[PDB]
RNA sequence: AUUUUU
RNA sequence: AUUUUU
RNA sequence: AUUUUU
RNA sequence: AUUUUU
RNA sequence: AUUUUU
């Protein structure tokens, strides 16, 4: 039968270990699980499998664009802030808004700003002018886990546009992740 | 081993039209991409609608009665108008007309919708005349129909598809009009369905405590063999 | 007999006065989560007694193996443990030419020499224990060019010998674990010495358990051109180590009577 | 070579990654937590107030309209998903001494909006008798006109904790104690559509 | 690192022990190696730190004592020292 | 493009008449220079579930 | 398992002619799209 | 049944070169389209 | 459900993170010697009721045959 | 929900 | 309606 | 007309 | 020349 | 690592 513990009478100091799926009941009530969709939208793989805006860059020259990729404190991706460590594939969505040209895109977890000066083997995919691509950067990190908060939690993204004439433009970037491994959930964030 | 050839990706020729969007074929739209989080489907709930299943075929709606050219007031022209709401009066001679008009699908609320949706159709049409008299009133009324007729003029119905109505307990007589056109499919909005006439056969009788004239209602629907075919543009705007 | 029956004297009553709609009340009685118990926990030489314990906690689906499966540190898991038994340089003196036979080249305080400086692998632990019982493995190294010749006596002298050293006849020291090593023939000597004392344990940081010495069997015969700076080095390893008595940091404790 | 890497959970002290987020929504968090207890006799949103001996046997110790955003953990999902469903669990933890005794009834009127003290005889309530386990709970079954409700829209209901029996004490025990209200999702909790954000975290 | 950015009252998400005084006199916490690096530099604050906060202030009656002491004891479920180095010399295992 | 939006409604059924019977559509164009234009929108549905047929509509 | 490689969509090379309309071969026209409902 | 997912057409990634005409490999030319009836 | 698990939630954890040197910690939980019980003793026409009893004592290997 | 097609 | 092709 | 490839 | 992948 | 989908 039902114990008084499952009827509401408990002790907060006896909750450890963390993660106790204890059932709560009372007459005329029982946990009822009803599904509306064929699958879950709470699963990490599904939720995060959907991109979210990151930032935009307006180029004028053929200079390079180096930016510390990090988890959002803004979109639905904020749900990541509930975790401390991450590891797995990273999907980067880049939109190359230009009349005539090409956009070199690369990604690395390497902090050194000189290993990027060349782009030899940092994944120089080419998005023709007015096009957009979605490259999935592997976990080529030198650290087993990525603190989820760091201003560079995610590796740096590089964008060296190869323009042809006076043409200029802007590169909007949004991103998601493929199968994410989050660990050791931390306390909920505050609001600004 | 197939190492006599350098492995390469498959090469394919792209047919006419780069991003041609087909908004005509359903087989095309149903295959469109999904903005769903995981491209899945939801579980529908009919109960909240009081139904046990969704509605799959529209033809069934076209098979639902609706008053013809319905009005607030009965025909003020002895029924010689399109109003499917007129009066059967004792005064009217044993051969005079109580209602006459050319019938079109658009004259029916339900049907008029299909008329503004589909371009063609086929099948039989059923009209049901409901005379609302008292239990004392008695008399007969013959309603005929000349298919595809266009001359709106009173004429003997001896050769027309008619139905004699003898007032009793079930005062709602019907009349079916089999598909009749020079084609296997006819315009939903074009040539009339025919001439509809309801002549008096026997003067509506009455007594001291019964009405000397009664009200009548004409409804119309599609037969069990009804069909609609091509969807076309609209000829009117609903509200 | 009472004072707990609150569950089946309310759960049943309703179950007895229930209609098609079922019982209108359910009552369950049991013991509180915070029961009257006592918990005891023991770590190395410690015991924590608590009479008001609480449910222990821990992270989600935790892994306490504590072993890095990637081995970001390629070493043996027991490296830190065995570290103090590691071989180390105990001494290095220079064989000054013109030193008659019997002359003592260099000595070494056993066993406190393994904690000679704070830079000794064993220095760390040695400070938290007053008692020691260990075995030794010495490797006295002496290198000399082929042109030169000579011989040194590497011998282990327990406290008994060290105490009465002058009363013993040199040339008989060959009775003790030694290595008459003839230069120009051998460059290193090996000596395996077990725990030797008149007491089960020796006070840490003591000269007890004897000491290893190196004497001049036959003085160095260095030709004219040949080099004249011969160095004698003493290396030591602990075949087996054992620190027992706990004590404050490096505080002289008397295990003896 | 378009391949994959071998992840290392151990360094995180875990034996496996975290697959479902709902479990986080099922973790208690203080409601409208503050540094100081309710200075308005608990008539505010602060889930941190005081149970005082003075308070009449029917006076209110805390009353407010509950929203998911009033909870740290939940507020995150509120800013992520658009809808949800499932039961909500609130746990009141009164921290008194072993001598203090008394009862307190906390009820909840689902989807209620009028923030006003009212008899809880018809509301989903839980009577709390002070003892060894001073952390009573209360569950609120999903209740809406829809199969799925807005994560940020209509209130969850009226939450009221009235005094049933004055907090008793003695010469060496406190005449008033502190209380904490936590909230989490039930085992049947679910979230559905992810929507835009209504706030920015830090 | 980001302590001020976190909402108190949610810290219950971390291995903790809300311990109600007058009920429990000791709390037990088993914490495994947790970091974003396989190994942590010896003599470092890395690998986090254990803290004790005020859930609800002390309600001390008039006569009752007013000097409550909080003590933190620690044991190593498992220890592992690998990189050799000079005596207590700061060495960087990190990049 | 032709995107198929799922029934991500908070209401089990959508009154078919409502000025918002179908969910709201959003279009935020990301332009590059002074370029401007127009966005024509047409639509259909995939497998529709209709219930409780009501009386035929009137004409304007 | 083939989890040593990140799953991806098939990549294919598009032959000469972007929207070349062949109005000579019947085998080409008969395969054209249908505006039928 | 696979009715847990909304049916859709196959999606594929198009390799480098939009209408690149290979006039070097015979295996490429022999596969060209036919203007034959 | 809690409040006693202090023994196998500490005894096991170590038993799970133990090396060749064995566990570095052991924890055991149980009831105190002074439990909440009541003792009753009856002599000729007398009955002694005590609610705070203690373990009865007696001499070494005693003989009560008298 | 053969509520893509048979 | 092998009324795409065998 | 394995006169796409085996 | 499993010198595309297993 | 059914850590694309069954």
């Amino acid at each position: 039968t039902m114990s008084p513990n499952e009827l509401g009478l408990t002790s907060a100091q006896d909750d450890g270990p963390l993660g106790q799926e204890k059932p709560n009941y009372f007459l005329n009530f029982r946990s009822m699980n009803v599904d509306i969709f064929t699958v879950s939208h709470t699963k990490v793989d599904n939720l995060f499998g959907r991109a979210w805006f990151f930032m935009e860059h307006t180029f004028t020259n053929e200079g390079q664009w180096r930016v510390p990729l990090e988890f959002p404190k803004q979109g639905h991706g904020s749900l990541s802030l509930l975790f401390a460590y991450f590891t797995g594939e990273l999907n980067i969505h880049v939109l190359f808004l230009s009349e005539r040209g090409f956009l070199r895109v690369a990604h690395t977890y390497d902090t050194s700003n000189d290993r990027v000066n060349f782009l030899s083997s940092n994944g120089v995919i080419t998005v023709p002018a007015g096009e957009q691509m979605t490259l999935s950067a592997p976990y080529y990190s030198n650290k087993p886990l990525r603190t989820v908060r760091d201003n560079n939690s995610l590796g740096y993204l590089m964008c060296k546009p190869f323009l042809t004439g006076t043409s200029t433009g802007k590169i909007e970037v949004y991103l998601s992740l493929r199968c994410p491994n989050f660990f050791f959930p931390l306390p909920a964030p505050k609001v600004t | 081993m197939s190492t006599k050839y350098k492995w390469t990706r498959t090469k394919i020729d792209i047919a006419e039209g780069p991003g041609s969007m087909n908004m005509a074929n359903v087989l095309c739209t149903t295959g469109a991409q999904s903005v769903a989080l995981v491209g899945e489907r939801a579980f529908y709930d009919p109960r909240t609608a009081g139904s046990k299943s969704r509605f799959d075929d529209l033809v069934k709606i076209a098979q639902l009665f609706s008053v013809m050219a319905d009005s607030t007031t009965p025909s003020e022209n002895h029924g010689v108008d399109a109003k499917g709401y007129f009066k059967w009066s004792a005064t009217t001679a044993p051969q005079s007309i109580v209602h006459r008009n050319i019938v079109y699908l658009r004259l029916f609320p339900n049907l008029n919708v299909f008329v503004n949706s589909y371009s063609y159709f086929r099948g039989s049409l059923v009209l049901r005349l409901s005379v609302y008299a008292s239990t004392f009133n008695r008399g007969r009324l013959r309603m005929g129909f000349f298919p595809n007729a266009t001359t709106d003029s009173t004429s003997t119905l001896d050769n027309a598809i008619y139905t004699i109505c003898d007032i009793g307990s079930d005062n709602s007589f019907e009349i079916t009009i089999p598909y009749s056109f020079s084609t296997w499919m006819r315009k939903t909005n074009g040539h009339p369905i025919g001439l509809f006439q309801i002549e008096v056969l026997n003067r509506l009788t009455y007594n001291s405590s019964s009405p000397s004239e009664v009200y009548c209602i004409v409804q119309g629907k599609m037969g069990q063999d009804a069909r609609f075919f091509c969807p076309t543009g609209s000829v009117v705007t609903f509200q | 007999v009472g004072n707990e029956i609150g569950g089946n004297l309310l759960t049943k009553v309703a179950d007895d006065a229930s209609n098609i709609l079922g019982p209108n009340c359910f009552a369950t009685t049991a013991e509180p989560e915070n029961k009257n118990v006592v918990q005891a926990t023991t770590t190395v030489n410690t015991t924590n007694l608590t009479q008001h314990p609480s449910a222990p906690t821990m992270p989600f689906s935790p892994d306490f193996s504590n072993v890095d499966n990637f081995h970001s540190m390629a070493y043996d898991i027991t490296t830190g443990d065995k570290n103090p038994s590691k071989l180390v340089r105990l001494e290095t003196h220079e064989w000054t030419p013109s030193w008659a036979r019997g002359y003592q080249i260099t000595h070494v305080e056993l066993p406190k020499v393994f904690w000679d400086h704070q830079d000794k692998p064993a220095y760390g632990q040695s400070r938290y224990f007053a008692a020691v019982r260990c075995g030794f493995h010495f490797q006295v190294q002496v290198n000399v060019n082929q042109g030169t010749a000579g011989s040194a006596l590497v011998v282990y002298e327990p406290k008994p010998v060290v105490t009465y050293d002058s009363k013993l006849e040199f040339g008989a020291f060959t009775n003790l674990p030694h290595v008459l090593m003839n230069l120009a023939e051998t460059t290193q000597a090996d000596l395996c010495i077990p725990y030797v004392a008149d007491t089960n344990y020796v006070k840490t940081d003591s000269s007890d358990l004897g000491q290893l010495k190196v004497y001049v069997w036959t003085p160095l015969s260095i030709p004219t051109g040949s080099a004249n700076q011969v160095d004698v080095t003493i290396l030591g390893s602990l075949l087996q180590l054992d620190f027992q008595n706990p004590r404050v940091f490096a505080q002289d404790v008397n295990i003896y009577d």
